[PDB]
Order: C-alpha cells, then structure tokens, then sequence
C-alpha cells in the first residue's frame, strides 16, 4: 500500500501533503521534561490572493482570486527543526532547514503576473 | 462611357451581382465591428468601472 516513486512521477501527487483519515480527532501527549523536534512540515497552497491598488484611500482594498500558471511547483516540505516546549506550557517551532521557499506566479484579472517567494525561511 | 458617380448602376439589371455587392458591404460592416472591438480591448482599461468606466475612455 507503499506508492513508490514510478507510482507518483507524473501524476500531481508529488505536489500535495500527506493527509489524515477522519478518524484522527486524538491527542498527541506533550511531556515537559521530553524535548521535540518537527521531523517534516509539509504546507500545500490551494488559494493565493493579491491585494488589489486601489486609487481611492477611502475605499478599503480587497484580496482578490488568482489564476497560478507555473504548474504543480508550489508546496513547501521536508521541513525540520525543533519543537520547544516553553515554561508557560506554549510550543514553538523553530525552523532549521528544509524545502522552505517556491517562487510562484499567479496572474490577475485582466493580465498582470504577480511573482511571489513563497516561503516560511526562519 | 459611365460618370464616376454611376459606376454602381451596372448592378441594377444583374441581381447576382446586386447579391455579391450586398455580401461585400456587408463583410466590410462586420469586419469594421471586429476590428473596432479589438481596438477598443486593446486600449481600455477594466479597473475602475466607477471613476474611469468605459464613456470616460
Ligand atoms: C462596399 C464597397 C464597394 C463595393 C462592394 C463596390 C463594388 C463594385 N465597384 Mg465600387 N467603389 C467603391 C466601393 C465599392 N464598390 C469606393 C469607395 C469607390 C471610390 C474609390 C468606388 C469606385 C469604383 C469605380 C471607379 C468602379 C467601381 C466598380 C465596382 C464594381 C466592380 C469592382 C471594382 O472595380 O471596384 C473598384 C475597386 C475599388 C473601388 C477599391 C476601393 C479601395 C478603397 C477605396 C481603399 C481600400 C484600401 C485598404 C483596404 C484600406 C485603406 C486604409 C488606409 C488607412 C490605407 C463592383 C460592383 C467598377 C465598375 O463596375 O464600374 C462600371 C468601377 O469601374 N467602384
Ligand atoms: C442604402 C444606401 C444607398 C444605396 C445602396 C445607394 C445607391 C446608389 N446611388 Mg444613392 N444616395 C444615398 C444612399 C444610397 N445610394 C445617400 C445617403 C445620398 C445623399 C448623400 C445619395 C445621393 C446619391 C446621388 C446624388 C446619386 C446617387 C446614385 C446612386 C447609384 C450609383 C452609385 C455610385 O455609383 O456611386 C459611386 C461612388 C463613388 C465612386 C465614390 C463616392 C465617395 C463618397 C462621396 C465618399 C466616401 C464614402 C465612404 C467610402 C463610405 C462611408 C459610407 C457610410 C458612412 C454610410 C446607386 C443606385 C447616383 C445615381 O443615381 O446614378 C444614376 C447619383 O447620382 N446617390
Ligand atoms: C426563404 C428564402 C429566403 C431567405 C431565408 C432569404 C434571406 C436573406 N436574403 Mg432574400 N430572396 C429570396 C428568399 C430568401 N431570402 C428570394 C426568393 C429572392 C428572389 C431571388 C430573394 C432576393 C434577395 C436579394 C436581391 C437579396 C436578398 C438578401 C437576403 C439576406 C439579407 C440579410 C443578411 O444578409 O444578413 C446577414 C447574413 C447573415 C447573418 C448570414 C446568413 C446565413 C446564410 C443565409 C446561410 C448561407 C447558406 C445558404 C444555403 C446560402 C443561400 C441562402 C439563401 C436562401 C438566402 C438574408 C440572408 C440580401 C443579401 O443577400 O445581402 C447580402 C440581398 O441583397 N434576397
Ligand atoms: C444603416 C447603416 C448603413 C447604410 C444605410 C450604409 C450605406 C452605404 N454604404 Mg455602408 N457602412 C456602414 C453602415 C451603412 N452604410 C457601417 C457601420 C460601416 C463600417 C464603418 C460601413 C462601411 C462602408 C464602406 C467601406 C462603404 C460603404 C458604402 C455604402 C454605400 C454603398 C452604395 C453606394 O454606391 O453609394 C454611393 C455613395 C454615396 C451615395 C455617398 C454616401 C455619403 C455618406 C452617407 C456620407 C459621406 C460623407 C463624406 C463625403 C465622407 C468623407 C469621409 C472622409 C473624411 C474619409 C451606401 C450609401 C460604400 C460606398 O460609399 O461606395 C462608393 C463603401 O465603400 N459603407
Ligand atoms: C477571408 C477569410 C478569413 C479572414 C477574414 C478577415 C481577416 C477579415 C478582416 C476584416 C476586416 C479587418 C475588416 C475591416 C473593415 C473596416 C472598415 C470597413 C472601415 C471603414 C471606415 C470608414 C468607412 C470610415 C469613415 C470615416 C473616416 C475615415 C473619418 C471619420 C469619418 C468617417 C466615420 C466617415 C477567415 C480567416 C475568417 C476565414 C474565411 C476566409
Ligand atoms: C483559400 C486560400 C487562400 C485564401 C485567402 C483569402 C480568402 C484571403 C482573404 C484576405 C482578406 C479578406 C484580407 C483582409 C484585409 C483586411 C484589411 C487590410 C483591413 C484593414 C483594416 C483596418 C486598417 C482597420 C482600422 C481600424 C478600424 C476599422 C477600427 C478600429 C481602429 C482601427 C484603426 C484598428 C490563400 C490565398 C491564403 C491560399 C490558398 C487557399
Ligand atoms: C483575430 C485575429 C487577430 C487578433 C489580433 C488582435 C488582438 C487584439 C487584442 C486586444 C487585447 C490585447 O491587448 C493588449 O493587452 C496587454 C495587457 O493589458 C497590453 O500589454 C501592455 O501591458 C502589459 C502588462 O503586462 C505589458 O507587459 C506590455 O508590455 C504592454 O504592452 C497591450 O498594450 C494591449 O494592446
Ligand atoms: C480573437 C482573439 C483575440 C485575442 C485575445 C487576446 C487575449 S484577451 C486580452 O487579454 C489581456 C491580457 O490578459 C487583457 O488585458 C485584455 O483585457 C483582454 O482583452
């Protein structure tokens, strides 16, 4: 039930994050004496939106829909790094290394490409 | 022979021709339509259909 590479090459799949069954609603036991680390943080965007200029100050802008065109190259994984557990009982990940930046381009109404670094370095 | 002016009225006898000159304006019209639009798409600017709108342009 392991797909191997040969499995995946072409299909998408290599751009998406493992998910979890329904099932899993538990809870993951944090022992303050143990240390932790995230041994893979996979982020797989669906949605990017830009915020439109607008040339009335008055006037609120809104983050509008775009159209990605450079394909299935946008998930950011093989993340690491620690996962501290603070004195007041509070997690942080602190990120060491990994595939933590894609440049993307999404393309708004009417034309224009918006290139973006997306990316959660440090 | 005919004056400039009369040129057209070898079609008055001839209604495959009168048919032809007809389909020829009439091609033209339309060619004038999808040439004008795409000038116009060419040229307008869909931001701001409150202060620029397409009367504006
Ligand atoms: C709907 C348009 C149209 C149609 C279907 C006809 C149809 C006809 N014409 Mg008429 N004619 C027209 C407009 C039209 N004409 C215009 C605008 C003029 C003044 C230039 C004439 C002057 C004219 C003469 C002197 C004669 C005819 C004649 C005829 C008959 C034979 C074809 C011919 O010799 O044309 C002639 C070919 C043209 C007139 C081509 C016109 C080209 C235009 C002016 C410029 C197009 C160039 C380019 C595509 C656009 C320029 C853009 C610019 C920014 C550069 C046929 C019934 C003949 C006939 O049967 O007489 C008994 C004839 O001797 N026409
Ligand atoms: C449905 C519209 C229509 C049609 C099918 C005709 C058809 C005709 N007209 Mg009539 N006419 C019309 C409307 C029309 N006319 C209008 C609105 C006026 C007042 C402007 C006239 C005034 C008029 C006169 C005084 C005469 C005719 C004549 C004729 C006959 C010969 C035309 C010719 O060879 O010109 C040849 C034309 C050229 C070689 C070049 C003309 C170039 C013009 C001046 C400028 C360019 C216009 C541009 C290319 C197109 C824009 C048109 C668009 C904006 C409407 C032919 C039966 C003649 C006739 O009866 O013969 C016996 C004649 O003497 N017409
Ligand atoms: C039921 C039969 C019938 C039908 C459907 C028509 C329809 C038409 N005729 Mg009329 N006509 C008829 C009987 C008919 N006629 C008879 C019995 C005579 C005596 C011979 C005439 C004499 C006559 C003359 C002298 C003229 C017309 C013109 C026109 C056209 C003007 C509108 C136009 O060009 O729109 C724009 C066109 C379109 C939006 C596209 C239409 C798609 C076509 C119809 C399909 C092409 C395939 C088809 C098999 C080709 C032959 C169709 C033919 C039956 C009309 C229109 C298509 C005028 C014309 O042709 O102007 C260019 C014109 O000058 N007719
Ligand atoms: C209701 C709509 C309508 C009607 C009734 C007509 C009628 C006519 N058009 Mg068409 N036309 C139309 C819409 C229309 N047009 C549209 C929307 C376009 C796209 C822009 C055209 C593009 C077009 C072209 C390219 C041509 C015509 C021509 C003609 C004439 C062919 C018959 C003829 O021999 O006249 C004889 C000519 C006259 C009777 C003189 C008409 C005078 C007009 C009304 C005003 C011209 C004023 C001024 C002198 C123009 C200077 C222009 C200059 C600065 C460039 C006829 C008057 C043809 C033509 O005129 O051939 C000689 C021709 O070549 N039309
Ligand atoms: C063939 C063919 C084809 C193609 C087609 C085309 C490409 C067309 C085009 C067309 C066009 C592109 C057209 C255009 C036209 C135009 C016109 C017709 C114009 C006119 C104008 C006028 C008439 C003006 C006048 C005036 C002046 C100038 C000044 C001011 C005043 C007045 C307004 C008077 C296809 C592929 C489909 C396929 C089938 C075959
Ligand atoms: C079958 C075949 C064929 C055919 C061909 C044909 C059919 C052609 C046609 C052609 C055509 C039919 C063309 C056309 C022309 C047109 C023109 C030349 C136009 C002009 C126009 C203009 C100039 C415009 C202007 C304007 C307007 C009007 C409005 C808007 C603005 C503007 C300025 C843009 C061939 C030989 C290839 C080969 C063999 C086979
Ligand atoms: C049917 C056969 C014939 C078809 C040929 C006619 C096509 C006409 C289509 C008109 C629509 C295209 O309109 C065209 O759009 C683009 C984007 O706004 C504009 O392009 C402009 O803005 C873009 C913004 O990215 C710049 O990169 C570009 O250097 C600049 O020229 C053109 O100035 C405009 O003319
Ligand atoms: C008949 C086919 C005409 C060719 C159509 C060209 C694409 S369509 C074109 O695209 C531009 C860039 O996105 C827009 O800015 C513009 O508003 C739009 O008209």
């Amino acid at each position: 039930q392991t797909l191997t590479y040969d499995d995946i090459v072409g299909t998408g799949l290599a751009n998406k994050c493992p998910t979890l069954d329904d099932t899993a609603r538990g809870a993951y036991p944090i022992d303050s004496s143990q240390t932790y680390r995230i041994a893979r943080l996979c982020l797989q965007p669906t949605t990017f939106l830009v915020k439109e200029e607008p040339k009335n100050k008055r006037q609120e802008a809104e983050f509008v829909p775009t159209k990605l065109v450079t394909r299935e190259t946008t998930s950011l994984d093989q993340i690491q790094g620690e996962l501290k557990v603070n004195s007041d009982g509070s997690l942080t990940f602190v990120e060491e290394d990994g595939i933590d930046f894609q440049p993307v381009t999404v393309q708004m109404a009417g034309g224009e490409r918006i290139p973006l670094l997306f990316t959660v370095k440090n | 022979g005919l004056p400039w002016y009369r040129v057209h009225t070898v079609l008055i006898n001839d209604p495959g021709r009168l048919i032809a000159a007809h389909l020829m304006h009439t091609a033209l019209v339309a060619g004038w339509a999808g040439s004008m639009a795409l000038y116009e798409l060419a040229t307008f600017d869909p931001s701001d259909p409150v202060l620029n709108p397409m009367w504006r342009q």
